[PDB]
């Protein structure tokens, strides 16, 4: 749903990159441009922002319970 | 201008289009909407008396006080309520109003949902899934789904050669009317083995079989030039004409109409005693029950004498092998039930039964003599609980299955599904084999394995089954444009003139059939008479023009090419980029007659091309009549297999058996899963969206409701736990949330208090009052017996503490153990105002040594063993990978859509894109992904060199690593322990 | 080989013998009507049928887009370069693979095995 913290196979924290990307994608840097920004060197930390699909943003269209 | 280099993006724009406009369930939703629009009506207004007219309002629940009040989809899934709709009728004998007959489910987001234009805001305002395809009905409580029953067709003569029997050939014609008021009857004409091989007519009521002259004699065709005309029409044919004079005498004693009608009659169901009532009876049978599609009249009996003497001639023809027998898996010979016809025919019954119990009524009343009082004869509930009874339960059996919510593929996998009988139909063809004719209209790779492969199918991608349709409009432009009936001829003309049939009904002939083909598609490709769903075939050397209306014909759009150039010129593509503030969609493109719907007994009139860019370009000439074109050759594969990256890659025992596993992956199921009390739903913490990924998958959702991870995926033999399809997983990254699901199972109760005593009721046992057999344990509910969520609940704990009652226990334990944590507890009413609880329990699920994971590519495996970061091999940079699978598992299994997956994953993660693994592209290689990696600075071909993790040496062979999406498979193992 | 129909009830005719005269009759069975036959044949069974095909072939599957069409096969009737060649597919002379070409040109349609 939501970001992981820390990179599966290294460890490295890429849950404080979520909102970075987003904001360097739509001031127009490509994607190989806003990962290589926010120093995610290794193959492995680039497709946990590269493919990250953000459902947490479609789970807080229904009204809570209270 | 035309689109020469451009086409792989105008190709995809035009597909995009395409499912913008109609969706992935729109034959489900297309045909309910015809059901509930025009066949209940003419189902009503063909019912011999009166009813006037139908009214369906929205679907509303009365509580036990008695108020309408509208349902939303979701408080009829919780509550277990059907979601279903009044129907109201109009009767007359002073004249009443709105009389209200029964409830009539509604499919969800069909034209009579509530949920049928609401914006994705309102809902979710409604707790809806804004993604959820619709197509299914929610009946009490359950979602189902009417799988689509395919079947033979109907109307159309069949010449098969019967292996053995009596009869060289047969000649089958099963018939039925426009409104399927009775059923089919097939009537079957067939030539004995062996005077000479007579021929005989098998009729329908009729014990024993008739000679083919003795029917055309009752018709009324005394003589004998008369009945050759029907049958042969050229008589300078003396080879043709010698294979009936072995049956003009077999009927030489019968001259005459009403002896021949004897003949008949003497062999009906009621041999009456009378020749006058016999031949009244023979009279009728072929009045009404011999060929009904020609028509049911007094005069239908020239018609009859025609479409007859067809069939013989037919017959005739595959006899004297002028003629291939018909294939009886062949699609153009198949139609497919969807919810219209399956529910319109299920509502025949009850609308009968309606008639006959409102007649049985008010006879007792007006006979006595009192009143009738026509609104208290109708038993509502004959309609109502018929419906709902043959949706829930399925027998109409295997029609009506409960939707598949494991993943959002799953689902939408089942809402496009097909079922090939296995009945006497299926006795007699190969129903199992992939026939030429599925090509672009049922997926090839998706089938079942085991005991049904190849019965149950599912739909391509771009593949609409016809809805239905009118031939009227079609029969008035046909005679207004210089056709001749079947009774302003003289069957001298009939011999080198073109048929022409219209729904099988033989309806004239034709002396220019080039221009009136041109003139028909002219119009199809303008939308003026013929909706765009209508096949018109032309067999050149049969002389037939076919012209279908019929619903259930499968179909799928081409591109149109006018002699070699496709007519999408560039201006309909930069009118489709825009397309939205610009109302240019799918329709638009429809209407100018640039795409068409091909249906696939017309696909074999046609001569397609697979690309503009390669097949109508000038060359040594192949073919130079390209008559269509393909949008895109690789929509010819269903939804599960759309998923598979690279399949022109595998070999197909992979593509199926993957097929077959994207519907056990766990992803995101549906958005609201958090308001759904499912039993049993699997959720992913981190789904991620494939890195290399096709092209059909934009517009599968699977971007937004995925379900996997892409794993760096090391294809090495470390320690031997990957022994033949076992993975070695990292245990770190299982720590760090890799693969890691949750599990959600709700258990229901009701408090009914059914007899007088002996109520159940929800209340904390344990050693309050009056107790019985109380067993373990019985603390955690609360005082209104009833757990609260958020309460750890074990092993053999109670949930629900009902009792029965001096009061027996009958409390809900949870299914034997699993340790989850309480949910949620919904509190609310049934249907019967008795109160019902449903209680949502979650488990989280780490994955394990015996938990099962899959690639796209085809073979499952279990976890062998998980060892930390520190033990796994790790490269040069410290990337160590996330599962480690066996080497001898890829050889054997012919994927290399696998390696290539891996390293076009490796490039897109490097690259920082999402690759493109269509299957027919022609503009990826393996060399040119291979140039790319070898730019990022790994080597080309993907191998690494890599260390061992225990003793920190280098591995001696350089290990292939990369990032392949991988799947955890919904089996797992917590599922097994408890 | 034929059928012969009535001139009155117009049913079928069928041969009898002329004992006076010796000679083929064909009478009809719902009539007195009789024709002296011209043939003195009564049936004949073709075994091996040796058929043509040029004959069962119409012109019209000239307008046919999916048959492969030719240039190096001139009609002979009108000297048109294009053909349309295919093969018999009937389950008579469905075992030899011969090839039969309709000239493709409009009002010719003229049929020819090679
Ligand atoms: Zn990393
Ligand atoms: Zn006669
Ligand atoms: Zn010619």
């Amino acid at each position: 749903m939501i970001i992981p913290v820390r990179c599966f196979t290294c460890g490295k924290i890429v849950g404080n990159k979520w909102e970075a990307y987003l904001g360097l994608l739509q001031a127009e840097y490509t994607e190989g441009d806003a990962l290589d920004a926010l120093g995610l060197k290794r193959y492995c930390c680039r497709r946990m922002l590269l493919a990250h699909v953000d459902l947490i943003e479609k789970l807080l269209n229904y009204a809570p319970l209270e | 201008e035309i689109t020469p280099d451009l086409w792989q993006e105008a190709c995809w724009i035009v597909i995009s289009s395409y499912f913008d406009e109609k969706g992935l369930v729109r034959q489900q939703l297309d045909s309910f909407d015809e059901f509930i629009q025009m066949s209940v009506q003419r189902i009503v207004e063909d019912a011999p008396p009166k009813f006037e007219q139908i009214y369906l309002s929205k679907p509303t629940h009365w509580e036990r006080d008695g108020a309408p009040s509208p349902m939303m989809p979701n408080e009829a899934r919780l509550r277990n309520l059907t979601y279903s709709a009044p129907l109201y009728v109009d009767i007359t004998k002073t004249q009443h109003q709105k009389t209200f007959i029964g409830k009539i489910p509604i499919m969800l987001r069909s034209t009579y949902c509530l949920l049928n234009g609401l914006t994705d805001r309102d809902l979710c305002e409604l707790n809806e899934c804004p993604l959820d395809p619709g197509g299914y009905f929610i009946i009490n409580g359950s979602e189902k789904v009417l799988i689509a029953q395919e079947k033979m067709a109907t109307n159309t003569v069949y010449v098969f050669a019967k292996k053995d029997s009596k009869y060289a050939y047969t000649g089958e014609c099963r018939s039925c009317l426009e409104n399927s008021s009775r059923p089919t009857s097939t009537i079957w004409v067939s030539m004995l083995a062996r005077i000479g091989q007579r021929i005989v007519a098998t009729l329908p009521y009729i014990k024993q079989e008739v000679p083919i002259i003795i029917v055309f004699r009752a018709l009324g065709f005394v003589s004998d030039r008369d009945i050759l005309e029907h049958i042969i029409y050229d008589f300078e044919d003396p080879e043709m004409m010698e294979m009936v004079k072995p049956s003009l005498d077999e009927a030489f004693v019968i001259q005459e109409q009403n002896v021949a009608l004897n003949f008949i009659g003497s062999r009906g169901a009621k041999p009456g005693v009378t020749k006058e009532k016999r031949i009244k009876y023979a009279k009728e049978v072929l009045q009404k029950e011999m060929l009904p599609h020609v028509g049911v009249s007094d005069f239908c009996e020239t018609k009859k004498a025609y479409f007859l003497g067809y069939m013989v001639h037919r017959l005739l023809l595959a006899a004297l092998g002028r003629r291939e027998l018909d294939d009886r898996d062949h699609y153009g010979n198949k139609r497919l039930d969807l919810a219209g016809p399956l529910l319109a025919f299920l509502f025949r019954g009850m609308f009968k039964n309606l008639l006959k119990e409102v007649r049985i009524y008010a006879q007792k009343f007006i006979d006595r003599g009192k009143d009738f009082n026509l609104e208290l004869a109708i038993k509502t509930r004959i309609i109502s609980d018929g419906l709902k009874y043959s949706l829930a339960t399925g027998n109409w059996a295997g029609v009506s299955q409960v939707l598949n919510r494991l993943t959002f593929a799953s689902t939408l996998s089942h809402l496009r599904r097909l079922n090939s009988p296995i009945g006497r139909d299926g006795k007699l063809a190969k129903p199992r084999q992939l026939h030429n004719t599925l090509w672009g209209m049922v997926c090839p790779a998706e089938t079942p394995e085991g005991h049904a492969v190849g019965l149950v199918k599912n739909l391509a991608l771009m593949a609409y089954i016809s809805v239905g349709s009118q031939p009227s409009p079609i029969l008035e432009f046909l005679e207004e444009w210089s056709m001749e009936n079947l009774e302003e001829i003289s069957p001298a003309a009939i011999a080198d003139a073109t048929k022409i049939f219209v729904n099988g009904c033989w309806v004239g002939i034709h002396k220019d059939p080039e221009q009136l083909m041109n003139t028909l598609r002219k119009l199809r490709r303008q939308m003026d008479i013929i909706v765009s769903e209508v096949s018109m075939i032309r067999d050149i050397r049969e002389r037939e023009i076919r012209i279908y209306t019929d619903a259930g014909r499968i179909c799928r759009p081409l591109l149109i090419v006018e002699k070699q150039k496709l007519l999408l010129k560039k201006r309909h593509i930069d009118q489709l980029k825009e397309r939205e503030y610009n109302n240019y969609s799918w329709q638009d493109l429809v209407a100018s007659g640039v795409v068409e719907y091909i249906d696939t007994l017309e696909e074999e009139t046609v001569m397609l091309a697979m690309t503009p860019d390669d097949l109508q370009e000038k060359e040594v000439a192949y073919c130079s009549t390209y008559t269509h074109c393909e949008i895109h050759p690789s929509m010819i594969l269903g939804v599960c297999a759309s998923i598979i990256p690279f399949p022109d890659h595998n070999q197909s025992p992979r593509n199926t058996y993957q097929s077959a596993m994207g519907k056990q992956a766990m992803g995101v199921y549906i958005t609201n899963f958090h308001v759904r009390m499912d039993t049993l739903a699997h959720v992913l913490y981190y789904p991620q969206k494939p890195l290399v990924t096709t092209r059909s998958m934009e517009y599968l959702r699977f971007r937004e409701l995925p379900a996997g991870i892409n794993s760096i995926v090391a294809i090495a033999s470390y320690t031997g736990y990957n022994q033949e399809d076992s993975v070695i997983m990292n245990r770190s990254a299982v720590d760090r949330g890799f693969f890691r699901s949750v599990f959600y199972r709700s258990y229901k109760e009701q408090e009914s208090k059914k007899g007088f005593d002996q109520e159940e009721v929800f209340e904390k046992p344990t050693r309050e009052t009056c107790q019985g057999m109380r067993h373990a344990i019985y603390d955690k509910l609360d005082d209104d017996g009833l757990i609260a969520p958020g309460v750890r609940v074990s092993g053999d704990d109670v949930i629900i503490g009902k009792t029965v009652t001096t009061k027996r226990d009958c409390s809900t334990f949870l299914r034997t153990s699993e340790t989850g944590i309480v949910d949620q507890v919904m509190v609310t009413l049934n249907q019967e105002g008795y109160k019902f609880c449903k209680i949502r329990v979650r488990s989280v699920r780490i994955p394990q040594i015996g938990d099962k994971f899959a690639s796209r590519h085809g073979q499952k495996g279990t976890c062998g063993i998980q060892y930390r970061q520190e033990d796994m091999p790790f490269t040069c940079e410290g990337i160590t990978p996330d599962i480690i699978i066996n080497p001898h598992a890829i050889p054997s299994r012919m994927t290399i859509g696998h390696l290539i997956e891996c390293l076009q994953g490796k490039v897109s993660a490097n690259k920082g894109e999402i690759g493109d693994a269509t299957p027919f592209n022609d503009a990826v290689n393996v060399q040119k992904i291979s140039n790319l990696l070898s730019d990022y600075g790994y080597h080309l071909r993907g191998n690494e060199v890599l260390y061992n993790g225990f003793t920190g040496r280098k591995i001696t062979s350089q290990i292939f690593i990369g990032p392949t999406y991988y799947q955890r498979l919904k089996h797992m193992v917590d599922d097994k322990i408890h | 080989v034929g059928i012969r129909f009535c001139q009155e009830c117009n049913n079928m005719l069928y041969p009898k013998e002329d004992k006076e005269n010796r000679i083929l009759l064909y009478a009809c069975r719902n009539c007195d009507y009789q024709q002296e036959a011209d043939n003195s044949c009564i049936y004949v069974n073709k075994i091996t049928h040796e058929v043509d095909e040029l004959t069962q072939i119409i012109a019209d599957v000239s307008q046919d887009p999916t048959l492969p069409r030719t240039e190096d096969h001139p009609c002979q009737k009108c000297g048109h370069k294009e053909a349309v060649f295919f093969q018999s597919h009937s389950a008579r002379a469905e075992d030899a693979m011969r090839l039969y070409y309709v000239c493709t040109a409009p009002h010719c349609g003229h049929r020819w095995t090679e």
